[PDB]
């Protein structure tokens, strides 16, 4: 069983500026079966990235991710108000599911 | 059912043939159903373990928590998994100072029943095939052997319940007349005696401990199902019997038994001793196989010439079984979540008498040869063949051409 | 559009069982494996298992094998779950999920990321 | 009272077989496991095996399994033993024995100590 | 297979004296699966103690025993003329049966 | 007629559960190979006849 | 094999082998003896039998 | 006298199969195992396998097991071989063989040395 740690716990940003998040794993994910997701309270949560780089269907082009080995990343080119929400990283596949603690994105 | 005028017929229930096929069929179905379930041979390797600790308790003396090396996935990962068994499936010595082993696995292959299959008995009728018939003795006081003054016939017997039990006939039938005591007819000393009540006495049982379940994967598509953490206030299992009705029951069976043996004393007594399969009243209910110290219930002694004061018997439970006392084979039973309650109707006793002594009989439970269980209920029945052809004289004749 | 609709909220007795349903729309229910996911207040989402309506195959987390059971029905467009021996730690929001489509270029089980979810259901452990 | 009665003394040929019986009284024979035990002059007792007349299950010391065989009959109240391929070392006194009763408080096979014995039988290997 | 050694080989005592016996073992019997027995020539031998401490049925209270680990003991509070006989220690059960050499109790 | 004169004692090895591999152990007696015996003159007549 | 009262026997190998003594664990050494014509051998820096 | 006679020489296509026969005389064909042996120009002989016409048991060098097949017929006094998926390295002279007679003192498989051979057959892999 793998464990994930996200950082920063909170990133405070107004609309327009750039955002970058990191997710560090207790192990190394050779397979690239990595997925990042979004959540707002009161709504069903939402997908953003799967397989490290494959953007989800219908989600904006501002989201993008990269990584290899143990360090996995998500960034926003320019934040907008709807982006204020929690974001989580995941390792998935072959009886090896685990999530992260979540990263809060909120208005500066 | 069809009743027959003016028929006298001999039955011999001790030698009756359709108990042999009862036993043969009963063994085979467990054999047939059990096979696809995965086996416990890989776990038989010895164990290291300690005294268990229940929740909020410094000790549980009724338990043993046991650590074992077991193959997992397949043959290239193996882990120090842990669970707990009960002491009866656990023995200790040989090899090293802290070794422990399962009780039967050295001598016999062990299998656990597939957990979805149920042990509970159900009524089964038994029918003659084409060209044969079955006879009964509607007589309500039949001894078991000799001619029978009232006979009826039926295609299928009434439903019978393959209840596994020693020391007490439970979930069975009742005699319609007085209490009947049936025994071998050759000699005073006999192989077994069957007493069959005409009124049932309730037995309740329970195991109050709340069990929760833990699983260990040996196989590739199978799971061993293990007994894990204990929950709830700990007690042994126990059963409850009405006291005064039992006093009347023991007075009545004695009253009939005295007709055979008219001298003053009868002495009942607890088990004969030996191994557990005889010395404790055994049965199963819910999903696990009870064993009860019957001794308190048969301490009475008599000489010739009603929902209160309930008696209780300590009752203690096992998971690995020498079922049907078969040479070199055992069964494992998985645990069941939470507490289990139970009710049943006691119907009779399987008793044995000792070598006689001066002015004193000694009657205690025993026997337990599993065929006695069915001989106690199949005494009515027998099977017989039809010969549809016969020839006679007469005044008739055909026309030659 | 793709949506999964869940049962109503539940508050159930300690030691008893909680059973939940998850009915789907917008796609053929028999043709996507389904997850079950739980989150305690402020804690990690914890994975439980998956089920495949097309062949009935199953696999659980061994932590929950003794506690959870799934089943699904193609005629109902709905998946069911059942959690037994309920304890206070089970107070959590529960979810059902759907995976994305498998492209022929993909490696096995690459698609098992959650593509779509339901709105979730609250389960509380109380007398 | 409890007693086990044995066959008469034996003096048998080298390389031949010796057979011994052990008839009991005072209890139900079909309900207690039975041991067989030997003692050479001035030596230890050496355990041989046990048999359960209830079911006929057997277990031997592997030192003797090729050499010894048991059996018992419920109708005879008697247990039989067979030792094949006699040697001069087999000259010894032989015994049959009984175990004590199992209390429900006991753990498995705690009762297998010797509760009662027979008077023994002398066996000598000579021409 | 476990091996036992008894000591002393012989204890000489007149009636009314205290007697103490010891039986060693090559392996530690953590299970208390022990037993002590008596034998006179010309008579069937006789049980004394089983399970280290539980006295046999019908045997006098003068006999008693104790032990733990790999050192197991038997004792007599006061000897009387009937006890002049050989006394033997045993480990038993689970295919581990074995016996000692014996100790002779005889008149001083 | 045929005979195997050497005396053989058995030795048993436990692999299994309620099972046993049966092995050959110590040899006993004056050692000879197995042999068979036939009447000579009757055999000569037998070969002449065939 | 050293037969009784003999330094040799030309017909017998005495044969030592590893085997699982419990049901599915505890490898140990054990010995027996066999006839030649169930036995073969070639290999190893030192010899090895089968 | 003893002789083994073989098929004519072969030149066959790359990737295809080559099949060879070996007919015997002077002895009962069904009562001797038969070998197959190859030699490339200037190289060692390489074992191929053996066959026992009496039963049809087969044993191959694991180097060639996916490539070679044997069979024999008792009514023809002839053994057949087939080598599939020819490559240029297969260009070699091929032989069939016969083993010596077993004798009472021999251990098993002392006699599989080559007692008699045939004259050989040339095989070349070319278009």
């Amino acid at each position: 069983e793998i464990v994930l740690t996200q950082s920063p716990g909170t990133l405070s940003l107004s609309p327009g500026e750039r955002a970058t998040f990191s997710c560090r794993s207790s192990h190394s994910i050779r397979s690239r079966r990595v997925a990042w997701y979004q959540h707002k309270p009161g709504q069903a949560p939402r997908l953003v990235i799967h397989g490290v780089s494959n953007r989800a269907s219908g989600i904006s082009d501002r989201f993008s991710g990269s990584g290899s080995g143990t360090d996995f990343t998500l960034t926003i080119t320019r934040v907008e108000p709807e982006d204020f929400a929690l974001y989580y990283c995941q390792v998935y596949g072959a009886s090896s599911y685990t999530f992260g603690q979540g990263t809060k994105l909120e208005r500066k | 059912e069809m009743v027959l005028k003016n028929v006298t017929e001999n039955f011999n229930m001790w030698k009756n043939d359709m108990v042999d096929q009862m036993h043969e069929d009963v063994i085979s179905l467990w054999d047939q159903s059990l096979k696809p379930c995965v086996k416990l041979t890989p776990l038989c390797c010895t164990l290291n373990c300690t005294n268990a600790t229940a929740s909020n308790s410094s000790i549980i003396e009724g338990m043993k928590n046991c650590s074992f090396n077991i193959t997992t996935e397949l043959r290239c990962k193996r882990e120090k998994k842990n669970a707990l068994f009960y002491k009866l499936d656990i023995v200790q010595l040989d090899g090293n100072s802290s070794q422990y082993r399962l009780i039967n696995c050295d001598t016999s292959v062990i299998t656990q029943v597939c957990p979805k299959l149920s042990f509970d008995p159900i009524p089964i009728h038994y029918c003659a095939p084409a060209g044969y018939a079955i006879l009964k003795c509607n007589n309500k006081t039949f001894t078991g052997t000799g001619p029978c003054n009232n006979v009826s016939t039926v295609q299928c017997t009434h439903g019978i319940k393959p209840v596994l039990s020693t020391q007490l006939l439970l979930n069975g039938s009742l005699a319609e007349g007085e209490i009947i005591i049936r025994s071998e007819n050759i000699t005073k000393n006999v192989k077994t005696i069957i007493v069959h009540l005409n009124e049932s006495v309730k037995i309740e049982c329970t195991r109050p401990n709340n069990k929760t379940r833990t699983s260990i994967r040996i196989g590739p598509g199978q799971a061993f199902y293990a007994t894990g953490q204990v929950i709830g206030d700990i007690r042994e299992a126990y059963c409850n019997i009405n006291e005064s009705k039992w006093n009347e029951t023991l007075q009545r069976v004695s009253k009939k038994l005295k007709e055979y043996f008219p001298h003053k004393n009868i002495t009942f007594q607890p088990s004969s001793g030996g191994d557990l399969e005889i010395t404790t009243h055994s049965f199963n209910c819910g999903g696990e196989f009870f064993y009860c110290n019957t001794s308190s219930l048969f301490n009475r002694t008599y000489m010739a010439n009603n929902s209160t004061r309930t008696i209780t018997i300590h009752c203690r439970i096992k998971q690995i079984i020498n079922m049907w006392q078969e040479v070199g084979r055992a069964m494992y039973a998985p645990p069941i979540a939470g507490n289990i309650t139970c009710i049943s109707n006691i119907t009779g006793l399987l008793l044995t008498r000792d070598y006689g002594k001066n002015n004193t009989e000694t009657f205690r439970p025993g026997g337990g040869n599993m065929k006695d269980n069915w001989r106690s209920e199949l005494y009515k029945y027998k099977v017989v063949k039809i010969e549809p052809l016969g020839v006679a004289p007469t005044r008739c004749k055909r026309r030659v051409v | 559009q793709v949506q999964l609709v869940q049962s109503g909220a539940e508050v159930k007795k300690p030691g008893a069982s909680v059973k939940v349903s998850c009915q789907a729309s917008g796609y053929r229910f028999s043709n996507f494996v389904i997850h079950w996911v739980r989150q305690a207040p402020g804690q990690r989402f914890e994975w439980m298992g998956w089920i495949n309506p097309y062949n009935g195959n199953k696999e659980f987390s061994a932590k929950f094998q003794d506690r959870v059971t799934f089943t699904a029905d193609t005629s109902a467009n709905t998946a069911y779950m059942e959690l037994r021996s309920l304890r206070s730690a089970d107070t959590a929001v529960y979810y059902c999920a759907r995976v994305g489509p498998y492209s022929w270029d993909d490696s096995p089980q690459d698609n098992y990321y959650m593509d779509v979810w339901g709105k979730g259901t609250t389960v509380i452990v109380s007398s």
